[PDB]
């Protein structure tokens, strides 16, 4: 019984610690506004032969 | 003002339940291992007055 | 034993002996097992690790749908 | 008898920690699912899941 | 911190006079009984701060048979305060048993220390 | 403080080094000493003898690596000097 | 009992500064290390006074540095002092390590000191890279991108971890904000590690240059050695002043003074002077995983130098071959940095690869065989029969 | 992850300034620690223009 | 760290062979001469470090006179190196008097330490 109480404490503490670590780490991950997908258009008809367009 | 209420309340409910359970468990364990000293006794038997 | 007892010396790098390692082999083996078990426990948000965890346990963890 | 349970689970710390972690994992998942379900059905028509169906016609 | 020489002077002055005694001793006993240490097992020869050097010398001067009793009283008090109960109303300290045995061992040492600390700042004498 | 582990050096009075006897250290005090008793003889002579006694130990490695670096450099600029088709392609490519 | 040993707040300073039985034969290198610590503290102070007037955006980070260098009363002194104090800090850091290698300090008594020191080294390299990213010049941005992409070598977790640390698909506001916050934080952790280094040191004191027991006679720090640290720090202060006033841009490169532009790259991408040795070995071995692992191998080898040397006689003052090999090692290090700074061409690749081989070999195999030769020669020469 | 310089290298294509990845005119690694060729993004041509996203 | 058992074995093997001895004795003599420690006033029986506990046992076995002489030599060496000078060419340690006085007190204890580290890991035998 005593060890089962200690184990319940350990299990709940582990769940809580995992959740807190998840919160703290995912606070540093990519934000929402940094998720802008970029579409670009290039005038190929204006590109000369011996030139690189970037 | 805070387009984050739904998940805030859900998370709060989860945290409250987890913490209340852990509080009760901790109360129990403190009552447990502290009992090793709370129930002790002392029987003072004075020594023989020799010096 | 008259007279020499024919002692033999076990292999050892100072302190650890072959006997101790033989005794501890399953212990460390499933200690590594438990360590990786806890590692799976700790990680849950990685889409790669979540994707890996979804298939191996399909009767307990079918939680991906919106 | 509980002697078997003790000598298979709580005699050895390695298995004890393994079981505590596995139980933590399964508990976390099932607990999250249950709490989300309860918080959901507790508000019928207050969550966008049914509003998106109601608006559709 | 406040030496027991001044306390002794004020106490003698208050107690010697009849009218102030009659007006002040009735409330002192009620004050002590309402204080609290009496029931929990403390004698007033123990509750004082016992860390400053002059009290340290006084403690060093105590005979064995009182130091041991003081040790028992303080440890039992620690225990009972730990368990949040109170002692049963049979092993308390009676009204007539709160006798000060540690007071003279403080007054003598305090007088010696005070009248030695002054002796250095002596004058040419005349 | 809690007792700590065994140590080969202590504090003053319990250094713990081997016990010595017969050593008799002297002194002169700094005020009545005229600090720079030797300031040019000691300087020049000791500096030159010490430079002599530990000269090779830096001359040899530095010279070795300087020769190496010079050879590498000279080959490098020989590569990019009217030799990019005959010498470059036989090692680079 | 004297008040110098009663008050705890002052008892500590007594035990570490006022009275500590340093050995008699100490040369100027221990003072070199103390000067190193004082350089750290002046760097921290001027860094705080720097940050009180520094922005933290990415469109408003270069403007902040030009503002602090041009349009603030008595400001450019601060910025050049921070930069050149860092460069001198790395100079003295390498000097302190070289002394440690040479005189046998890394041996058995202070393995913990050696470990804490190499931890401080990797921390310091991280701090310098972070700060060098804080400027967001032209080449600094490329360096940040390269190092934050180094971790992509790890299998399986190669794109998740970078996407976490980088905080985005490209170097942008979160990246620089994160880098600046870390650059501010980590020097305090360095200070904590310095405290740990001191505690692990004082347990057994310093070592004699002769490699002999110092438990015979000793003399206190203050009124003898405090003046030695004072003179060596006066020398450092004057040389640093010479750099920070007369010739400011000699311990660096003229590319940080360029607005960030993820469109073009300089002709040659080079780190600052104190990283070229740990950059040549990257071009050395042409496997990405091999390079990423071999950097940390180049540090772990310093970790494993203890219980590798097996000469019973400490130090290299009395081992001609060992000290000659040490000097060829130090010239190897400088040659490695130089060969890194120059471009990758036909002879240079062979130069660098041979340099890496002889460098790691000196750490691994040269030291033990040379040590055994030394021990056996000493044993046989002095004995007759 | 550092831009190769155009019209430079050992194969007339691209050269990594960081540690020398010689990308041919096709765009494949020849010499250098780079283990993969340079990945080609998705695109859809539309007449005299093109869109990439 | 490297025991003197292996060193002694290698040394005896080298010295026993006559041709290899004729090859290696002159280079050993010239090496120890250029070693740069005879002049400053050191016997090689002191340069060995004093961190291993076996070294502590070795020193604790020394007689009084040798320990005192070793202390004098080491402190004098400390001072002379502090001065940056070398000793005068009258007390340079002569080659013929570089006797080994401490090697036996290392080997006698090293053998005991080795057999202690071995005998613990014994087997049941037959
Ligand atoms: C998870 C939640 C667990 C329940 C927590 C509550 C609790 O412990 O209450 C017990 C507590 C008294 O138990 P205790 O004082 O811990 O132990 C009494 C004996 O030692 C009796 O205990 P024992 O040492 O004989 O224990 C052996 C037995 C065997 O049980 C185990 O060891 C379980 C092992 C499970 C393995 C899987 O365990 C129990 O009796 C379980 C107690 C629950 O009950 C109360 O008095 C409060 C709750 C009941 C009144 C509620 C009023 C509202
Ligand atoms: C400068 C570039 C090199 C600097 C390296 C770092 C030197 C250092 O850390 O300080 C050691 C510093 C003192 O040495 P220490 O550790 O006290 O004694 C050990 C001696 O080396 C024991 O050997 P020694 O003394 O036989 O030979 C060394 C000799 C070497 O000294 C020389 O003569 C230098 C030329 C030979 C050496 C060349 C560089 C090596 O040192 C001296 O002569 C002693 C200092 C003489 C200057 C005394 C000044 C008295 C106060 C004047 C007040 C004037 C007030 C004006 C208004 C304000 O050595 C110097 O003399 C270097 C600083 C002087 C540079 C003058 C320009
Ligand atoms: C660019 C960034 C620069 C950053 C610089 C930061 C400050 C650097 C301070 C250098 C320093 O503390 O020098 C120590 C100091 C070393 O002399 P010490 O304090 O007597 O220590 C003995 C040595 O370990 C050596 O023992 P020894 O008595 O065999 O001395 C032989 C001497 C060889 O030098 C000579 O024979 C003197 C002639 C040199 C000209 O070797 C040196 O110490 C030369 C190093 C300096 C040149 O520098 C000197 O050489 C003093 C001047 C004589
Ligand atoms: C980057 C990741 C960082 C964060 C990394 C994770 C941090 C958060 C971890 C939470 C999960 C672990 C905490 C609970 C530990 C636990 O439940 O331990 C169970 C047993 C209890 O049993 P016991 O006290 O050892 O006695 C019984 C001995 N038997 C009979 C088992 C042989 O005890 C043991 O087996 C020994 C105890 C193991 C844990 C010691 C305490 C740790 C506290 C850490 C607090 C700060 C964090
Ligand atoms: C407190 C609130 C901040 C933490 C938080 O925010 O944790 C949020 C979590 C649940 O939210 P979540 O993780 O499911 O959100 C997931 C998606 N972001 O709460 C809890 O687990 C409460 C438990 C707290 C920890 C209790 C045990 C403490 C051990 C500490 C060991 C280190
Ligand atoms: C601008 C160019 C400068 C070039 C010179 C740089 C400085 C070098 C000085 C070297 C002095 C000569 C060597 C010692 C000669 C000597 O000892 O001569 C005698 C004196 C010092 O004798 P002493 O007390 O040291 O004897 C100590 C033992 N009893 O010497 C000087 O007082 C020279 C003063 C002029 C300089
Ligand atoms: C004093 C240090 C000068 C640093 C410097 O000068 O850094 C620049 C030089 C580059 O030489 P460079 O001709 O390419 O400079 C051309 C641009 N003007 O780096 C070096 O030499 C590094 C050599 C030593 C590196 C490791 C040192 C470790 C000790
Ligand atoms: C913040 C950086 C550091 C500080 C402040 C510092 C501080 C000190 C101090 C005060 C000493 C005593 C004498 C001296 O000043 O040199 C010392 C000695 C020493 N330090 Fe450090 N140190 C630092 C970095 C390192 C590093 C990185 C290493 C090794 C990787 C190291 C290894 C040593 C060693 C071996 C000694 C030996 C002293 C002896 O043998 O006599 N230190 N350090
Ligand atoms: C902890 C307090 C510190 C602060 C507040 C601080 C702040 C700064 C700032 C603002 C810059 C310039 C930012 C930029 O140019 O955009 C900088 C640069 C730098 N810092 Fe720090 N710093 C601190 C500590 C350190 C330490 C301890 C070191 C290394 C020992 C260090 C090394 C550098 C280096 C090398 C640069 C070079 C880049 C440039 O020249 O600006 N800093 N620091
Ligand atoms: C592209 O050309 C190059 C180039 O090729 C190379 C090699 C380099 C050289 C660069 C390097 C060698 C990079 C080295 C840099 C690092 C290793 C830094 C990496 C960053 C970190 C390690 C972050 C550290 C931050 C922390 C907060 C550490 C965490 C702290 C902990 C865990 C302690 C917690 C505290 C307590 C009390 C427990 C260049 O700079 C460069 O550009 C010119
Ligand atoms: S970045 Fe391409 S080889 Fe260096």
């Amino acid at each position: 019984y005593a060890y089962f109480m200690v184990g319940a404490m350990g299990l709940l503490s582990s769940a809580g610690a995992k959740s807190t670590v998840e919160t703290f780490i995912s606070s540093m991950t990519a934000t929402a506004d940094v998720l802008a997908m970029a579409k670009v258009e290039v005038n190929l008809a204006a590109i000369p032969l011996g030139k690189n367009v970037v | 003002a805070e387009p984050e209420h739904d998940e805030r309340k859900r998370l709060g409910l989860k945290t409250v339940i987890i913490l209340s359970s852990l509080y009760l468990l901790s109360i129990w364990v403190k009552k447990f291992k502290w009992a090793g000293i709370k129930t002790r006794k002392f029987v003072f038997n004075p020594p023989k007055p020799r010096k | 034993y008259t007279s020499h007892l024919s002692s033999k010396t076990g292999l050892h790098f100072g302190r650890l002996s072959l006997r101790s390692l033989t005794a501890y082999a399953p212990n460390l083996m499933l200690w590594g097992g438990a360590s990786m078990l806890g590692l799976f426990v700790f990680t849950e948000g990685w889409p790669k690790f979540q994707d890996t965890l979804y298939k191996k346990i399909p009767l307990l963890g079918p939680t991906l749908e919106d | 008898s509980f002697s078997s349970l003790y000598k298979t689970f709580f005699k050895r710390n390695a298995v004890f920690v393994g079981t505590i972690f596995a139980g933590a994992f399964v508990f976390q998942t099932v607990f999250d699912t249950a709490i989300t379900s309860w918080y959901e059905n507790h508000n019928k028509g207050k969550l966008w899941k049914d509003v998106k169906a109601r608006i559709a016609a | 911190p406040q030496s027991f020489t001044s306390i002794a002077r004020i106490g003698d002055y208050i107690l010697k006079s009849p009218v102030l005694s009659k007006l002040c001793v009735p409330v002192a006993n009620q004050f002590i009984n309402l204080a609290g240490y009496k029931k929990l097992g403390l004698k007033f020869d123990d509750l004082i701060a016992e860390e400053n050097p002059i009290m340290q010398t006084a403690l060093r001067r105590l005979p064995e048979d009182e130091s041991y009793a003081r040790a028992y009283r303080i440890i039992r008090a620690h225990q009972t305060e730990l368990t949040h109960h109170l002692l049963p109303r049979n092993e308390w300290i009676k009204a007539q048993e709160d006798v000060p045995y540690l007071l003279p061992y403080i007054l003598e040492a305090e007088a010696a220390a005070k009248e030695k600390d002054e002796l250095d700042n002596i004058e040419v004498s005349k | 403080g809690p007792p700590s582990g065994k140590t080969y050096m202590g504090w003053w009075g319990h250094m713990g080094g081997p016990k010595q006897k017969g050593i008799t250290s002297y002194a002169v005090s700094p005020y009545a000493q005229k600090p720079l008793q030797g300031i040019f003889h000691n300087a020049v002579f000791n500096s030159f003898r010490r430079f002599k006694s530990q000269f090779l130990y830096v001359l040899i490695p530095a010279g070795i690596y300087w020769y190496w670096w010079k050879n590498g450099n000279e080959y490098n600029e020989f590569l990019y000097s009217k030799a990019g088709r005959e010498e470059l392609e036989r090692v680079n490519v | 009992m004297a008040f110098r040993k009663s008050n705890v707040y002052l008892s500590l300073v007594n035990s570490y500064i006022i009275d500590s039985p340093q050995p008699s034969s100490i040369n100027y290198w221990w003072n070199m290390g103390s000067l190193l610590g004082l350089c750290l503290v002046i760097q921290i102070v001027t860094g705080i006074f720097m940050a009180m007037h520094y922005s933290s955006n990415i469109e408003l980070a270069f403007s902040s540095v030009e503002h602090i260098m041009r349009d603030v009363h008595n400001g450019y002194i601060l910025r050049y002092l921070h930069a050149n104090g860092a460069s001198f800090f790395f100079m003295v850091m390498f000097m302190h390590m070289a002394k440690g290698l040479y005189y046998g300090s890394y041996r058995s008594p202070r393995v913990t000191l050696w470990n804490v020191g190499v931890i401080i080294f990797i921390l310091t390299i991280a701090t310098a890279f972070l700060g060098y990213c804080c400027v967001y010049g032209q080449m600094s941005h490329w360096g940040a991108t390269v190092i934050t992409n180094l971790f992509s070598a790890i299998p399986f977790v190669g794109n998740d971890i970078v996407s976490w640390l980088w905080g985005g698909f490209s170097v942008s506001n979160p990246t620089i904000q994160r880098f600046f916050a870390l650059h501010y934080l980590v020097p305090f952790i360095i200070a904590a590690m310095v405290i740990m280094h001191l505690m692990a040191l004082h347990i057994h004191g310093s070592s004699n240059p002769l490699g002999i027991t110092g438990n015979l006679d000793r003399i206190p720090m203050h009124s003898y050695f405090i003046f030695k640290d004072l003179v060596t720090v006066f020398l450092f202060m004057l040389i640093l002043a010479l750099f920070v006033f007369y010739s400011p841009n000699t311990l660096g490169h003229p590319d940080n003074y360029i607005p960030g532009n993820p469109l073009v790259t300089p002709a040659s991408i080079v780190p600052e002077w104190y990283l070229l040795p740990f950059y040549a070995i990257l071009r050395s071995i042409p496997d990405k995983l091999l390079g990423v692992i071999t950097m940390f191998a180049a540090i772990l080898v310093l970790l494993v130098l203890p219980f590798t040397d097996r000469s019973v006689v400490r130090g290299n003052t009395f081992k001609v071959l060992s000290k000659f090999f040490f000097f060829i090692f130090v010239f190897n290090f400088v040659l490695l940095g130089q060969i890194g700074a120059c471009h990758v061409e036909v002879p240079y690749v062979l130069m660098g690869q041979i340099a890496t081989f002889i460098y790691f070999a000196y750490f691994l195999i040269i030291v033990p065989v040379i040590s055994t030769i030394e021990n056996v020669l000493f044993y046989i020469g002095r004995v007759n029969k | 992850g550092c831009v190769p310089i155009g019209e430079a290298g050992d194969f007339g294509g691209w050269f990594c300034p960081c540690h020398g990845s010689h990308y041919d005119i096709s765009g494949r690694i020849r010499k250098g620690p780079a283990p993969l060729n340079l990945e080609i993004p998705a695109y859809e041509f539309d007449g005299d223009k093109v869109i990439v996203g």
